[PDB]
């Protein structure tokens, strides 16, 4: 029946998680209780996708909510949705992972995660067919980062044959908790290479740049750029959740996307970012312009190995494909030409709430290079004078281990130079 | 903004076409193997026919008339002409020989040949160029360059002969164009495809001490007359180019 | 009285053979429940028709099919539509999770666990039968199941019944309809293992099928349901012959015997017309010299090519209506003159003929308006080989990167079955060419 | 242009006009080639993940 099972991990992981719980569940009629309250089937007919039916036709995500500190969990079940989880599906400590990576994958998160495996091993056994997972995490701090992809680790070595999908909140400079965020990205980013089928980068310097230049946020705080993430993981999953869309799970998306198994991680866009509703030209036009792009990433910097868009919204379909294909007949210099016929659209009649149209956008471009490239130089400015490293060694962890995480992002980042040209 | 490849560097002629396609600033060239193009100036030999008009959104069309080798093959030709129920008074007898005897000779100096350029739209539409040129006589053997233009040959037919050049030889050399590409249209046309061609055509001529115009051949991938490239080139992208491509008379219509 | 046994495989394969069945049912006189008052044989009969349906006791007729998926969405809605009380569930066989469009998994991984399920309840329909013709598949070049499980059934079918016919309607691949970027690769992997199993294969574009959709029937964006009605309309045709009385193409054997002299070069064009929109009120019925003339119109093909540079090794022309000897020899006479119909040396010059007097039928409320005579034209033209230099292309430039490939040898198989597989293409491309010019 | 081999019924009728003349075993090893593949290359992932 083609089931998700969803985890969040940490606190930016619960937190935008918690906002992609809600926006789904407005879009599929599922109120702050469970209880459905739509008004077409449309809305129901892959509820069971994310959702587990429970005893009174109650509706409860299939999510399982992680963190090694109770405070962000006691925030979700404070929220508006906070109600909807299954109480079960909580597994906290009490420690904290410090922004530590280490802790995270090595002391503390080691003690907490075989719980975390008994409530998945538990939504997994439930599932008619199950389809893959994913996981939402920041790499910057210590639970979602280091206790995520031990996480990861650990149901791959459990279900070695499913799909793994993550969406990735990757630090910046410009919207910083710690000086060690590049250390802990870094040693994440390796663990992704060889662990997921599909990572969606989120750059938080690029959420923030939209709200403050685009929107027009003077001030954003993370409520404000987790709204972004939320609407693209609504995007990105419409053609999982609604009806009529291609006969795809995660395995044929996951195929189609991947051309050679490293180069996973995809750079997400959306558009709008008023009453004026969009017409077909330009959402296709801010969809791939670069700034309504989420990682920080110029894409006429490298080239397009395979690009995915959905439409929401009443429109013309005609339209769609004139527009798209306008695009792509006027750049081909930024697509490469040996994947034939590697952009795919598809338009679906539901829009967002609050929309009248909308465009999501899913691009594996060789220009998110320049990301990797970005958290490589932050890291070795730190690393060359071996700062901060004290915070690591104090939980097991050799330098030697610094330097191969080090030179595996500096392969990944060369490697994805050997396909733009 | 319409896209264009480049597949035959060696055109001379289609070197100043793209050149030109350029200069209005709407036609934008890809990279030779690049799919995802309006027009392309092909190769000449096994060029890919059988991939044109699958771009989804794409209107192709191509420099060549997949099936016109037939007459430009010199031994093809012969077959075609052999064997057509239309076809013959103007083609010499093929298999003193080589061979024409009496050739009309040019005064003073007691031989030459006549090229006309022939162009062919995606329509059909058959286009003689109003400038011809007269050149064994090739510029590989041997006026300034032995080659002489249409206003001086008509001045010397009309005070050596009585006659002019439109009625001694050009209704004989326009009966001729239509007669070989009104006989081939039914097998090359792109009037139906799923994609479009022109072409232009070389008519290589010879007229006998009568006044007789004869066939020699017809070349597919012909040169021109350097006074000649601004004019043509420009009359292609006018004719065969912009005419499906259109942006934002120098020849004869037969 | 021969049987012919229907196997679908994957989605393109399940729906076509939905419209298939809805369509003879309609020509036919069955009702959806399965009754048919026109056969008065109650429980049973040797009729043309009992070629493709089966009788029960209780009047019932029921195709002579095998539906098969790897994932169960698809063959649920045959399960629970207008035609579900026409089969018997164990007709109906679905698994778990899909091939993803991988043919390495479902030939190799998936395909494993259920090969033998089928080739079981095929050998039910097969115990039913006095006599069996052979297999009708249908099935999607680009699909992991069309592909890689039909390839594993093809060759199990040349093991288990090898002294039975198999032909093949395969969906080939068009951007424009809903392609994945891997069924290149799919498609040659598919040919290469079914290639020396398939006596008589149509190929249809799904670019040609979107395409007359548009032109003929003014439809703007085709669904699968409007492209299906029409394929299946093609199809009708082409099995007519063994449903009904009539002379021409009267087993499979002769679909071999007619169309292929060549064993590798087993790929007839299709032609079909006319196409006429059922939203266009008054339309003026085409003669049999003009929708013979529209046979030669490459807009009328399954497949887009030019057969103008090509050679034809045979030509068939199967009409439906209201059609006459008299009138096709004058079409003909016409056409020869008109057209550029080349034939190979080693060959006659001829057309083979057959006349059905019953008219098209078409779906009440579908797109395709009444036309009092059709044709289908099945021609094996050399000119077919573009279909193949353009899937060759594209293989090739995927293919010199690598690009996907790890999610085959995932699977199981080994880049070496490839070039195994393209090297086999190589050699019918060169093939064609030896023959056509 | 001859009309040779005429048949009439009483559903149509067919003719030709001449215009111009003239093994389970390697299966199953196969099969189970592939499912060794996978399962040799299942063992690496998860001797790696042992590491
Ligand atoms: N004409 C037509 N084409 C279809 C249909 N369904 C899919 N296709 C085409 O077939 C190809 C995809 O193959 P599928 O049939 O969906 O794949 P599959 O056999 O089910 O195998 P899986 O990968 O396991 O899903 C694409 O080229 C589609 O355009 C259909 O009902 N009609
Ligand atoms: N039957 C004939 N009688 C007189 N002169 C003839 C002749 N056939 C050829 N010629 C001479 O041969 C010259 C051109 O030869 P021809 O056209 O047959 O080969 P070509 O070198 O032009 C091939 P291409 O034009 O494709 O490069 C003419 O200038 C003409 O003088
Ligand atoms: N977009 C976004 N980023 C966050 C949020 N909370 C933290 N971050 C970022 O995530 C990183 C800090 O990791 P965090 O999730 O808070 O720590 P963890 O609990 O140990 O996993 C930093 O790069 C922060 O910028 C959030 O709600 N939204
Ligand atoms: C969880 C999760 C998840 C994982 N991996 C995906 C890959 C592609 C994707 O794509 C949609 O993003 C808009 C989409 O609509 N895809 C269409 C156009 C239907 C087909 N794409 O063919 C590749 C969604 C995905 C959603
Ligand atoms: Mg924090
Ligand atoms: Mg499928």
């Amino acid at each position: 029946m083609r089931e998700i099972v969803h985890i969040q991990a940490g606190q930016c992981g619960n937190q935008i998680g918690a906002k992609f719980w809600e926006v789904i569940s407005d879009e599929h009629g599922i109120d702050p209780t469970g209880s459905y309250h739509g008004d077409s089937d449309l809305q129901l007919e892959r509820i069971n996708v994310y959702y587990n039916e429970a005893t009174g036709n109650k509706y409860v995500p299939r999510a399982i909510l992680v963190d090694l500190e109770p405070g962000t969990m006691d925030s979700v079940r404070s929220g508006p949705f906070g109600q909807i989880f299954r109480p079960d599906n909580f597994v906290f400590g009490q420690s904290g992972a410090g922004n530590n990576w280490a802790k995270g994958h090595y002391t503390e998160g080691a003690e907490l995660v075989d719980s975390v495996l008994d409530v998945v091993r538990k939504e997994s056994e439930s599932c008619d067919c199950l389809q893959g997972f994913q996981l939402t995490h920041s790499l910057g701090g210590g639970t979602g980062s280091g206790m995520g992809t031990l996480l990861i680790s650990k149901i791959r070595e459990e279900y070695p044959d499913r799909i793994m999908n993550t969406f990735s909140v990757m630090p910046s400079p410009k919207v910083s908790d710690t000086v060690v965020e590049p250390y802990n990205a870094t040693l994440s980013v390796h663990q992704l290479v060889e662990n997921t089928d599909e990572t969606y980068c989120i750059d938080n310097e690029a959420l923030y740049d939209i709200c403050f230049r685009t929107l027009k946020l003077t001030t954003p705080t993370y409520g404000d750029l987790n709204h972004l993430v939320s609407a693209t993981m609504s995007g990105v999953t419409t053609c999982l959740r609604f009806p009529g869309q291609l006969n795809a799970d995660l395995r044929k998306l996951a195929v189609n996307m991947v051309p050679f198994p490293r180069l996973h991680f995809f750079m997400p866009g959306f558009a709008p970012l008023q009453y004026r509703a969009l017409t077909v030209p330009e959402l296709t036009q801010q969809m791939f312009d670069s700034k309504n792009m989420m990682a920080a990433c110029d894409p006429r910097h490298g080239r397009y190995l395979t690009v995915a868009a959905i439409f929401r919204g009443r429109m013309s379909m005609k339209e769609v494909d004139e527009q798209m294909l306008n695009v792509q007949n006027k750049n081909s210099s930024y697509f490469v030409e040996w994947i034939p016929n590697n952009v795919k659209t598809a338009v679906c009649d539901i829009p967002p709430r609050g929309l009248k149209m909308s465009a999501t956008f899913i691009g594996n471009s060789t220009a998110i290079q320049e990301l990797f490239k970005r958290i490589s130089e932050q890291f070795t400015a730190m690393f060359r004078r071996k700062a901060f490293l004290h915070w690591y060694t104090g939980e097991g962890m050799d330098e030697m281990e610094f330097t191969e995480a080090e030179s595996n992002m500096n392969d990944l980042v060369s490697e994805y130079q050997q396909y733009q040209d | 903004m319409y896209t264009f490849v480049v597949r035959d560097e060696n055109s001379s002629v289609y070197a100043e076409v793209s050149r030109l396609l350029l200069a209005t600033g709407q036609w934008k060239r890809l990279r030779k193997d690049n799919p995802r193009f309006n027009l392309m100036l092909g190769e000449r030999n096994r060029l890919p026919f059988g991939r044109l008009g699958h771009e989804p959104g794409l209107v192709q069309l191509v420099n060549y008339y997949r099936g016109a080798d037939k007459l430009c093959r010199k031994a093809s030709l012969v077959k075609l002409i052999k064997t057509s129920p239309e076809l013959c008074t103007w083609f010499p007898e093929s298999y003193v020989w080589i061979y024409l005897e009496k050739p009309l000779l040019l005064e003073p100096g007691h031989k030459f040949d006549i090229r006309s350029w022939v162009l062919v739209d995606h329509l059909y539409n058959i286009y003689l160029y109003r400038e011809g040129v007269l050149r064994l006589t090739n510029h590989c053997i041997q006026e300034e360059g032995n080659e002489m233009f249409f206003e001086e040959f008509n001045q010397y037919l009309m005070d050596a002969l009585n006659t002019t050049l439109e009625n001694s030889i050009l209704l004989q050399i326009k009966h001729i164009i239509r007669s070989c590409l009104m006989c081939i249209e039914p097998a090359i046309s792109t009037k139906h495809l799923h994609y479009q061609s022109f072409q232009l055509f070389g008519f290589d001529f010879m007229v006998d001490e009568e006044l007789k115009v004869w066939l020699i051949e017809v070349n597919g991938a012909p040169a021109c007359a350097q006074k000649l490239y601004a004019e043509l080139c420009q009359g292609i992208v006018d004719v065969a180019i912009s005419s499906v491509f259109p942006l934002a008379s120098i020849f004869i219509k037969l | 009285m021969r049987e012919c046994i229907s196997i679908h495989v994957g989605q393109a394969g399940v729906q076509i053979g939905n419209a298939c069945w809805e369509l003879y049912c309609l020509e036919h006189g069955i009702q959806p429940d399965g009754q048919m008052p026109s056969d008065k044989t109650i429980g049973g009969g040797d009729d043309s028709f009992n070629t493709f349906f089966s009788e029960t006791g209780a009047g019932k007729h029921v195709p002579r099919a095998v539906f098969v998926d790897l994932e169960p969405t698809v063959i649920d809605e045959v399960r629970t539509g207008t035609y579900r009380q026409l089969f018997h569930p164990e007709q109906l066989i679905t698994g778990k999770e899909d091939a993803a469009n991988n043919y390495a998994r479902g030939h190799y991984t998936i395909g494993k666990e259920i090969i033998d399920l089928v080739l079981d309840r095929i050998r039910k329909l097969a115990d039913q039968c006095t006599g069996l013709q052979g297999f009708l598949v249908f099935h999607s070049f680009g699909g992991g199941t069309g592909s890689g499980f039909t390839s594993l059934l093809m060759e199990r079918l040349s093991v288990d019944y090898g002294k039975k016919s198999k032909l093949e309607f395969s969906i080939y691949p068009a951007p424009q309809v809903s392609t994945a970027v891997v069924e290149p690769y799919n498609s040659i992997l598919t040919t290469h293992t079914t290639l020396e199993h398939s006596d008589c294969a149509f190929m249809v574009d799904n670019e040609a099928i979107y395409d007359i959709c548009r032109r003929n029937l003014d439809i703007e964006r085709p669904t699968y349901t409007n492209l299906n009605r029409l394929i299946s309309q093609i199809v009708s045709s082409i099995t007519a012959s063994l449903r009904f009385d009539g002379a021409l193409n009267v087993d499979l054997t002769e679909f071999q015997t007619n169309l292929v002299p060549y064993p590798r070069i087993h790929f007839p064009l299709a032609t079909y017309a006319p196409v006429i929109s059922a939203e266009k009120a008054y339309h003026e019925q085409l003669s049999v010299a003009e929708i013979t003339n529209a046979c030669f119109e490459p807009a009328n093909q399954m497949v887009k090519c030019d057969p103008r540079h090509g050679k034809y090794m045979a030509c068939c022309l199967l009409y439906r209506g209201d059609v006459v000897p008299k009138d096709v020899n004058a079409a003909i006479a016409t056409i020869k003159t008109k057209r550029s119909i080349q034939f190979v040396d080693w060959c006659p010059t001829g057309f083979k003929v057959g006349i059905n007097y019953q008219p098209p039928t078409v779906v009440p409320g579908g797109d395709l308006a009444k036309v009092q005579r059709a044709v289908c034209m099945l021609s094996n033209t050399t000119a077919i080989a573009e279909a193949w230099a353009r899937l060759d292309h594209k293989f090739d430039l995927m293919y010199a990167k690598r690009a996907f490939v790890h999610w085959y040898v995932g699977e199981g198989m080994e880049e070496g079955e490839f070039s195994e597989a393209r090297e086999d293409m190589a050699a019918l491309e060169k093939d064609y060419e030896e023959v056509g010019v | 242009m001859e009309v040779i081999e005429l048949n009439k019924c009483t559903s149509g009728q067919s003719f030709e006009v001449i215009l111009k003349p003239p093994s389970l075993e390697e299966i199953q090893k196969k099969l189970e080639a592939a499912e060794e593949r996978r399962k040799y290359q299942e063992a690496e992932l998860l001797k790696h993940l042992a590491e």
